């Protein structure tokens, strides 16, 4: 019940005289202003105008524009006088059982509407939530109204959704937006905000981001609030994230020095600086690929961080993982290096 | 009359996979080449895990 | 075959299983329990599997 | 190409399936049915027939 | 009524060996606050009489009466469970394991009904009640988490005495706030001593000899000692220094199964093997038991390079079959690879 | 004028049209024919045709009182333990006049969701009545239904459907539909369909409201899975133990955007019936099952992707 | 009716906790300005953060309101994010009135204290970032983590992140030594050095153990011997022994000693920490070095996942006995 | 700035007890012709509707436009322990989050006064044209309670179907069918009024159990109930309150199937 107090509180909801949120600046209204994704959009205007919506299953890492995407297609559907009568949303914020399938949806998509005449549409935001019960009963309410109501299952893991509910709908994937065009966006950004910023900055916004703006947007509004200037190492210092120097020279230590001497550098800069060993495994792998080693040290090598990235699933002693981590680079590499 | 000995694999549902004139432990002895042979064994397999 | 017992040790340990084993009891062979009677409850399971 | 990833043949099997039975059963005679009674306590000595 | 529970010390001061530790627990009781206590050592050592000593020391003599109350309880996935509890009016004693990976439910329910019991059942004797948790190293991640948050939810309410044999499963945050108790096995002259004490107390009289040859014979387990010296009063009424101790049964069973497999190596004889392993498992021996046995049995006709290598495959198949669910598959891929290492040896 | 989904607009109407599992089918075909049929339990993958038997089958026992002998319980309806209590013994004590040797009809669609005490009170409810009433029943996993149920019953098995089996589906509806196409979008659309055609029905029901042509690219466009291509040279560059380019184009899957759990399994889909030496096929699944434990278990990164292709490539230069 | 040292000796404001100058300086300025912000505090365990922030939740609220506006919570739930979810809006939904006589009314946000933040999944992260986002103004949260890197960024673009490095040994010996001295036990210094060695900078299990010491003896002299067995920490001449039988060549003494640990109770992950402790820093080889740290490192593994302690030990000295003994 | 005097608290309670399950909230909103509410179901089925005239109460006083939503479960909870006889007020200021209902004394003793907390909430006037009906009916409100809870226990659906000869009930239960037939000679005796008809063609819908017995928990506002009704344009309930408003009630129907060969 409720939380849609929230939401509606907070879409008009600001200081806007001292708070800053950028990443709520920047929103798209319809699929023409969702510059991302052209092809799904120019899909779903095609299955809308010929009175051809299949039903939809928007899938994808979260941040990627399902939810506004799916709102624009609603509002571009039916308008403001008949928006609730024809379109129902949930998610997993009201979680009570199945009785959400069998109670409103049911009821929902067994009635015609109420002042105009026209289909129907549901949307449900992370289905991913849902219950194997509760959508195997969805699905049965899918089979027996899809004449009337045509519906959206938005979702973040497409494994765990059962195959007959993939299967009664079409898929679209929103993959990760590409780095050609996310440089424009944060270029139009910095220069409306009269930001300083180097190429370092870009790169490491745009790695860290992993192809998604709005993550983009506050690391960008974190880093400039706290120092002003956003560089790669302002980026990884306000992000808490590996700085590249120092895990070059934690490879460095390895791939140089003994046994004993590396050890002790890397646990005292791992104290030094906070980091735990999965994200030292982490980057030292996007280290491997790119240095020169021959085909048998870079199978060895990742194999051995393989496992070790394994045995520190369980919770073992991170000491003896960074030993053995070390110990890895110290059989092969260094041995040809003395070769 | 002709004895009619098989219901076993039937209730395996091991007869929705195999043809009606092979056997279970007959397919089972001789090599398996064949990609369908193959198929077909692996479904043997997975309908017993 | 001792290659073989290799392989299906590595089937048992390092594949997973389908329904997972000891699930309710521990492994077979074992005389605390194993009188896991079914569910008494029409209240779903609300699991996360 | 046809069949790269799966069993695809150009090749397919008439008349091995489909096989209908049609299968009508005469009732046994007193001679056969006691044969088969004999044969039924010779494989269970112990079964009071 | 054994040598073991009849003769069994009831009070702190009643202990024969170890005095020292025995006295700290004397002043843990005395200070009166005593946090939650994890108790360790090999088995035999004598950790369950220390727990109940300390027990009957705490609250009256009420602990030494005990009962079996049966607990049937839902599952979170809505199958119900059944498992047979001792219980006194003071303390709980409630062994996990046999729920597997229901473990974790166990350990609420009872635990909070304890804590409503606490709510419920006042005496004015203590402001707790323990419960004596069993076997607490087969306790899964999940159900040492939920034993974590029982206990950072009820400190004030209940306390626990966590027996084990090794905190290695015990996770760190468990080992955090429960104080460790080392109970380590009993010397030879110890158990040699209160063997002499509890043959007197049966009013029976024996030669130093034999105490001392079936103390060795124990390895520093105390329980198996005085069961066997029992066996030996069975077999005889006088105790003479030559009498012989008799074997464990499925000891030798074992031993005659490590005999076909250091005499011959033929599939024939790896699927018998199979067979009498499978005899053994129907007798409810554990696992790893079953293989420490059998490689303990095997090592002592290996050469010096065979042996370390025994000893790596056997820790990595028993890794194995501590990860496997039937043991059956990695002991039997033990003896199969052990059968080409040795087959392997004697040809060269 | 509506668009009637494929789905159900090609639903077979005679027993006779469904094909796969077709022991059990001509079974269910001649107890449709005769009659006195017992309680009949199907399990089998989803999209089978499970749901299409049961319901053809009762429709050929009854004909016209198909409105009336017949009833229907799916995982919409309530399922609890009032309806198991009230309903479905009132129907099994209601009277109904039949041709002889032709009993009222109870469907559980999906009984997988049936709870532990319905199944419980249905046990003698469905026992007692049999003289006048049949139950059918539909699973996926035999184990949710409790083991009384099974044993008051006839258990029967469906199979994941063989490929030429699907391939003369797909070209008879594709000729009831006028559908233009190529080979190359058939592979696509069955590969898509692992031996349930009811993928592969939507997917080319996608193709072709997409696309309106049937070939591999529109399939993956619409389907959106990693390439068979892609992951076959992967599988190649490990016989060849060629770590770069795999190792590249796994990255270029990776910022793609495919989930570890696709890509494994595609990986196994794949090495599975590709043309390379027995025993290092042997070793390859034995690796990538253990590489997809560790995604199960919840550990997801390129670094166990990429020590996964290491010990696939290191199979085949370690004999 | 008593309480545990840990709580009972930290500081109760800020200022008062030592070892610390921006971390004071900060938290001082934002109770200054009565607006705590959202904290994440990064750092070795017993560092003293929750003493800090029980300081500031102590200096910013009401002692009577300190506990009404704070709830300790950890995180790794073996129930799932859905349920600890859920508590953090019950207790958000909840709202008691609160104020102060001293002259000085609340601020309206309550407080979440939250441990074990290094110990989460990246989606049950992004639900909390939800959670965090739903309650942004009326509550302000206190993310207490080992590791800071663990932490997926959305969180910590809006945090206020604090490292706490470990206390230099001479003043946690002070602390130690005021401890001994409020609390009336003999102790000698040495044995206060010990308990510091044996707790490697940790100054709440150095503390815990202090007490439970103190409880141990009675009021008693504190020897080495039971500081020796109140950490679990092995006696060393049990390592050199192990060592002496890996460098000797028979594996009968070998197995012997292995006996000898585990029939004295000693636990095998102790015994993997000293022996990799030892052969760290020692002039063993670093090919010989490598191949018995990966040993241990699979050793930990095995031991984690329930296999014996016998079993795996046996395989170690086995393997450390090849590698000492190839070079002899 | 909003002053509003309930004339008789008991028309508020029963207003209450018959929307007390249907809505998760009530948003009203005021103007100077007076007080509206048209909420729509939280599982999106049916609206209800309620105009009261500003004369109706006793002083109603407005200085513009405000619409206010209020849970409903804390209102019943207030207005349960109302007198029926009471004249109540409800206040609301221009720009606060707080409503007051200000009772006055049932026991004319101790004047009640409550507060209640706003509640935010995105609510659009679903500004419906009043079609002409091809179907209207009046008919006793206590008669069509009867005939709704006979057949709630009968059948899980209505099958409501207005024609020349009358209006006409059926509900296909699993007990069985139930079949109720009225006329417009048909002139009830237990609260004397003849049922009409102004419609031009037959029509047969089918509505849910449920949301009809909470129409029926409607009853006591008026003696008889208008019920509009058309092939397109859904099940419409009217109860006209004497010198208050008027009750409009909107319930689309289920969707119908023919059954295949
Ligand atoms: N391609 C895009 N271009 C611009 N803004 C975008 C894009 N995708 C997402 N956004 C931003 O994301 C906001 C909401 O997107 P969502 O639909 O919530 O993302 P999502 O993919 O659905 O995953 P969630 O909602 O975070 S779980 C919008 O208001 C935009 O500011
Ligand atoms: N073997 C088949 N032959 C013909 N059409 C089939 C077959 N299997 C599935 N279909 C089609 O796909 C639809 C799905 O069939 P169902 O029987 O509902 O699947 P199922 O095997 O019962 O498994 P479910 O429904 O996921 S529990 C049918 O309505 C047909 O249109
Ligand atoms: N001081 C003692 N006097 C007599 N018997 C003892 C003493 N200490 C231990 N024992 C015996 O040793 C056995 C050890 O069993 P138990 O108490 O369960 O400890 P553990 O858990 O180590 O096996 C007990 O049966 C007990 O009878
Ligand atoms: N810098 C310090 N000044 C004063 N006391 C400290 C300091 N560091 C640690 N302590 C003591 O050690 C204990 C650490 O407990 P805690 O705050 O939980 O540490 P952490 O949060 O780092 O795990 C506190 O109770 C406190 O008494
Ligand atoms: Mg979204
Ligand atoms: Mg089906």
């Amino acid at each position: 019940m409720e939380t849609s107090a929230l939401k509606q509180q907070e879409q008009p909801a600001a200081t806007k005289i001292r708070n800053l949120p950028w990443v709520e600046k920047y929103r798209p209204q319809t699929l023409n202003d969702l510059i991302s994704h052209q092809d799904i959009l120019s899909t779903i205007q095609k299955f809308i105008n010929e009175d051809r919506l299949p039903h939809l299953l928007l899938y994808g890492p979260p941040g990627t524009g399902k939810t506004s995407t799916i709102l624009a297609c609603a509002k571009q559907l039916y308008k403001d006088k008949e928006f609730g009568s024809m379109v129902l949303e949930l998610n997993a914020s009201d979680d009570r059982g199945i009785d959400i399938i069998r109670g409103p949806i049911l009821s929902f998509a067994s009635t015609r509407t109420i002042f105009k005449k026209g289909f129907k549409l549901v949307i449900l935001d992370e289905a991913d939530a849902m219950t194997q019960d509760a959508q195997n009963a969805l699905r049965r309410v899918i089979e027996k109204f899809t004449e009337n109501t045509r519906f959206c299952l938005i979702c973040n893991y497409l494994s765990k959704i059962i195959p007959a509910l993939q299967s009664r709908c079409t898929r679209f994937r929103f993959g990760p937006l590409t780095p050609e065009l996310m440089v424009p966006r944060l270029e139009h950004v910095v220069e409306e905000e009269k930001v300083d910023i180097s190429e370092d900055g870009m790169k490491a916004l745009v790695t860290l981001s992993s192809g998604d703006m709005r993550r983009a947007l506050n690391i960008l509004q974190s880093t400039n609030m706290a120092f002003g200037k956003v560089t790669e190492e302002t980026v990884y210092t306000c992000t808490g994230h590996p700085l590249k120097s120092d895990i070059a020279n934690i490879l460095d230590w390895m791939l140089n020095q003994d046994f004993t001497t590396a050890y002790r550098n890397i646990t005292e800069l791992k104290t030094l600086k906070g980091l735990a060993l999965h994200d030292i495994l982490t980057e030292i792998h996007l280290f491997v690929h790119r240095v020169d080693f021959p085909s048998s040290v870079r199978i060895h090598l990742l194999t051995k961080m393989a496992d070790i990235e394994y045995r520190l699933s369980v919770g073992t002693n991170e000491k003896i993982q960074l030993s053995s981590l070390i110990a890895a680079f110290q059989v092969t590499r260094d041995l040809i290096v003395a070769e | 009359p002709k004895c009619d000995s098989g219901c076993a694999e039937t209730l395996f549902g091991l007869k929705n996979i195999f043809s009606p004139s092979e056997d279970l432990f007959s397919f089972l002895k001789h090599k398996i080449t064949m990609k369908e042979e193959w198929h077909k064994f692996i479904q043997l397999l997975t309908e017993f895990q | 075959l001792s290659e073989f017992m290799d392989n299906m040790s590595f089937l048992d340990a390092l594949l997973t299983d389908v329904r997972e084993q000891n699930k309710y009891g521990r492994n077979d062979f074992s005389w605390t329990n194993g009188k896991v009677t079914s569910g008494l409850c029409d209240e779903f399971s609300l699991e996360s599997n | 190409a046809l069949g790269e990833f799966s069993t695809l043949n150009s090749k397919l099997k008439s008349g091995n399936s489909a096989a209908v039975f049609m299968r009508t059963r005469k009732e046994f005679t007193e001679e056969v049915r006691n044969l088969l009674l004999e044969e039924i306590r010779w494989s269970n000595p112990e079964f009071s027939l | 009524s054994l040598w073991v529970d009849k003769y069994r010390p009831c009070s702190l001061g009643r202990l024969d060996y170890h005095k020292e530790q025995a006295a700290q627990l004397r002043n843990l009781v005395q200070c009166g606050d005593f946090p939650h206590l994890l108790v360790y050592g090999p088995s035999g050592a004598g950790k369950k009489t220390r727990i109940m000593c300390i027990l009957r020391e705490l609250y009256g003599v009420g602990v030494e009466k005990l009962r079996i109350e049966h607990q049937t309880i839902t599952t979170p996935s809505k199958k119900k469970i059944e498992i047979s509890t001792i219980a006194s009016n003071y303390h709980l004693e409630v062994n996990p394991s046999d729920a597997g990976n229901s473990d974790r439910v166990v350990i609420q329910e009872m635990l909070k009904t304890v804590a409503q019991s606490q709510q419920l059942e006042t005496n004015s004797q203590r402001d707790f009640k323990v419960v004596l948790l069993t076997e607490v190293d087969k306790l899964t991640k999940d159900a040492q988490h939920a034993l974590r948050r029982t206990m950072e939810k009820y400190m004030s309410t209940c306390r626990l005495i966590l027996c084990c044999n090794s905190t290695s499963k015990v996770i760190p945050p468990i080992r955090s706030r429960c104080l460790a108790v080392r109970v380590p096995a009993p010397s030879i002259e110890d158990i040699c001593h209160v063997l002499s004490t509890v043959c007197k107390k049966e009013g029976l009289n024996l030669p130093s000899q034999l105490a001392h040859r079936l103390a060795e014979k124990s390895c520093r387990n105390l329980r198996k000692a005085l069961l066997m010296c029992e066996a030996c009063r069975v077999q005889q009424y006088p105790f003479t220094a030559d009498q012989e101790i008799p074997e464990t049964d499925w000891e030798v069973y074992l031993r005659e199964t490590a005999n076909a497999i250091v005499s011959q190596q033929t599939p024939q004889r790896l699927l018998e093997v199979r067979g009498r392993l499978y005899e053994l498992l129907t007798h409810c021996i554990p696992p790893e038991i079953i293989m420490k046995g059998l490689l303990s049995e095997l090592l002592h006709n290996c050469d010096g390079q065979l042996k370390g290598e025994v000893a790596q495959m056997a820790a990595y198949y028993e890794h194995r079959l501590q990860l496997g669910s039937k043991a059956i598959y990695h002991l039997e891929a033990f003896v199969a690879k052990f059968m080409a290492l040795y087959k392997k040896f004697m040809e060269d | 004028h509506y668009e009637l989904p494929w789905v159900e607009k090609y639903r077979p109407v005679k027993l006779n049209e469904i094909v796969g599992n077709e022991d059990t089918v001509s079974r269910l075909e001649v107890f449709a024919r005769e009659g006195n049929v017992p309680n009949i339990i199907i399990a089998g993958p989803p999209g089978t045709g499970k749901t299409t038997s049961i319901l053809c089958l009762a429709r050929a026992l009854l004909g016209p009182a198909l409105k009336d002998a017949m009833l229907e319980l799916n995982a919409s309806n309530d399922r609890g333990i009032d309806v198991v209590r009230n309903k479905i013994k009132m129907f099994a004590q209601q009277k109904v006049t039949l041709p002889k040797g032709r009993h009222k009809i109870i469907i559980l669609d999906e009984a997988d969701s049936m709870t532990d005490g319905a199944q419980q009170a249905l046990r003698r409810t469905m026992e007692i009545y049999s003289k006048t009433t049949r139950f059918a029943l539909a699973c996926n996993a035999s184990d949710k239904i409790i083991e009384p149920i099974q044993s008051r019953c006839a258990v029967l098995r469906y199979t994941k459907l063989t490929d030429a089996q699907i391939l003369t589906r797909l070209m008879n509806v594709i000729e009831k539909e006028r559908v233009p196409y190529t080979d190359d979008g058939l592979e696509a659309i069955i590969f898509t369909a692992q031996g349930d055609m009811r993928q592969a029905l939507n997917n080319l029901q996608s193709t072709f409201s997409g696309f309106g042509f049937i070939n591999s690219e529109n399939v993956f466009k619409v389907c959106d899975e990693p390439h068979p291509l892609l992951v076959k040279e992967m599988i190649q560059h490990c016989v060849n133990a060629n770590i770069d380019e795999a190792y590249k184009i796994l990255a270029h899957l990776w910022h793609l955007g495919y989930s570890p759990e696709d890509i494994i399994g595609n990986i196994f889909r794949v090495c599975k019936t590709f043309q390379m030496a027995e025993y290092l096929k042997l070793e390859f699944i034995k690796e990538i099952g253990y590489t997809h434990m560790k995604i199960a278990e919840g550990v997801n990164s390129l670094l166990q992707m990429a020590g996964l292709l290491a010990r696939l490539c290191q199979k085949t230069m370690a004999p | 009716k008593p309480v545990p040292w840990v709580e009972k000796y930290r500081p109760k404001c800020v200022d008062e906790v030592a070892f610390q100058e921006e971390v004071v300086a900060v938290l001082k300025k934002s109770l200054e300005g009565a607006d705590l912000p959202n904290l994440l505090f990064y750092g070795p365990p017993g560092t003293g953060k929750t003493s800090t922030i029980l300081a500031a939740a102590r200096e910013l609220f009401g002692p009577e309101l300190f506990r009404l506006r704070v709830l300790e919570l950890n995180a790794s739930d073996e129930r799932g994010i859905q349920v600890v979810r859920e508590k953090v809006k019950n207790f958000a939904q909840l709202t008691v009135s609160g104020s102060r006589s001293d002259g000085k009314p609340c601020p309206p946000f309550k407080i979440v204290i939250l441990d074990e933040a290094d110990s989460m999944t990246s989606a049950a992260q992004a639900a909390l970032r939800r959670t965090m986002e739903k309650e942004s103004k009326t509550t302000r949260f206190c993310l207490i983590c080992n590791y800071v890197s663990r932490i997926i960024e959305p969180l910590t673009s809006r945090c206020s992140k604090f490292r706490f490095k470990p206390l230099s040994d001479k003043i946690q010996q002070q602390r130690l030594l005021d401890i001994a001295k409020k609390e009336n036990v003999k102790i000698s210094d040495e044995g206060i050095a010990y308990l510091v060695k044996v707790s490697e900078g940790d100054l709440r299990k150095a503390i815990t153990f202090l007490q439970s010491a103190t409880r141990l003896t009675g009021g008693k002299e504190i020897t080495e011997k039971v500081i020796t067995d109140i950490a679990g920490v092995i006696p060393a001449e049990k390592i050199d022994g192990v060592f002496a039988a890996c460098q000797s060549g028979s594996f009968d003494k070998l197995e012997a000693v292995v006996k000898d640990l585990i029939d004295e109770g000693h636990a095998a992950t102790q015994l993997v920490n000293q022996l990799h402790d030892v052969v760290v820093e020692n002039n063993l080889s670093d090919k010989q070095k490598s191949i018995i740290t990966e040993k241990l490192a699979e050793v930990d593994k095995c031991l984690a996942d329930g296999a014996d302690e016998h079993l795996q030990l046996i395989s170690l000295c086995a393997t450390v006995m090849q590698q000492l003994s190839q070079n002899c | 700035m909003f002053e509003a005097r309930l004339v008789q608290g008991s028309i508020l309670k029963k207003v209450l007890e018959a929307l007390k399950d249907l809505i998760n909230e009530a948003c009203w909103d005021i103007s100077s012709s007076g007080v509206n509410l048209q909420s729509m179901d939280s599982s999106h089925v049916s609206l209800v509707q309620l105009t009261l005239r500003s004369e109706g109460f006793d002083t109603y006083r407005c200085d513009r436009n405000l619409a206010m939503g209020v849970n409903l479960t804390s209102m019943s909870k207030i207005l349960k322990c109302a007198g029926n006889e009471d004249i109540i007020t409800l206040r609301a200021e221009d720009n606060a989050d707080t409503l007051a209902l200000v009772f006055e004394a049932p026991n004319q003793e101790k004047v009640s006064d409550y507060e209640m907390k706003l509640m935010d909430l995105d609510v659009e006037q679903l500004g419906i044209p009043e079609q002409e009906y091809s179907c209207v009916v009046k008919m006793p409100s206590g008669e069509f309670a009867r005939i709704c809870r006979d057949l709630s226990h009968i059948g899980d659906a209505v099958v409501i179907s207005c024609a020349k000869d009358g209006v006409k009930f059926s509900a296909s239960g699993e007990l069985g069918n139930g079949n109720i037939k009225l006329s417009q000679t048909s002139n009830v005796d237990k609260e004397e009024e003849a049922v009409t008809i102004e419609m031009n063609e037959p029509v047969q819908l089918t509505f849910a159990l449920r949301y009809l017995n909470f129409f029926t928990k409607a009853t006591p506002l008026s003696s008889t109930v208008t019920l509009s009704m058309s092939a397109d344009v859904p099940l419409v309930v009217e109860y006209k309150i004497a010198d208050m408003g008027h009750l409009k009630y909107y319930l689309a129907p289920k969707i119908e199937d023919e059954e295949g060969s």
